[PDB]
């Protein structure tokens, strides 16, 4: 029973190691505008207005 | 005389300087850089 639980437990203390990259991976992709849209945006738009 | 990085080439038998200035002057500011004029057809 406390090796079952070693075990257990080791296996959800590298669940957050592993699934903070997850996270950060979810909240880029919900960042990242397209490069077809931002490279002639940011090149064919000099400055604004 | 001052040590200076900037780019020089070599075009038929003159060195000459390539100066491309758009990052140092005309970034982040108001007025439209010159060397993309219009032409008329």
């Amino acid at each position: 029973a406390i090796q079952q639980m070693a075990r257990n437990l080791r296996t959800v203390l590298d669940s957050f190691e592993r699934g903070t990259a997850d996270q950060l991976l979810g909240v880029l992709l919900e960042k990242a505008p397209p490069l077809s849209l931002l490279s002639p945006i940011n090149k064919f738009q000099p400055e604004g207005h | 005389n001052a040590r200076v990085p900037a780019d020089l080439v070599i075009v038929g038998d003159k060195l000459v300087f390539l100066e491309a200035l758009e990052r140092r002057v005309y970034q982040a500011t108001r007025v439209a850089y010159p060397l993309i004029g219009n032409i008329d057809i």
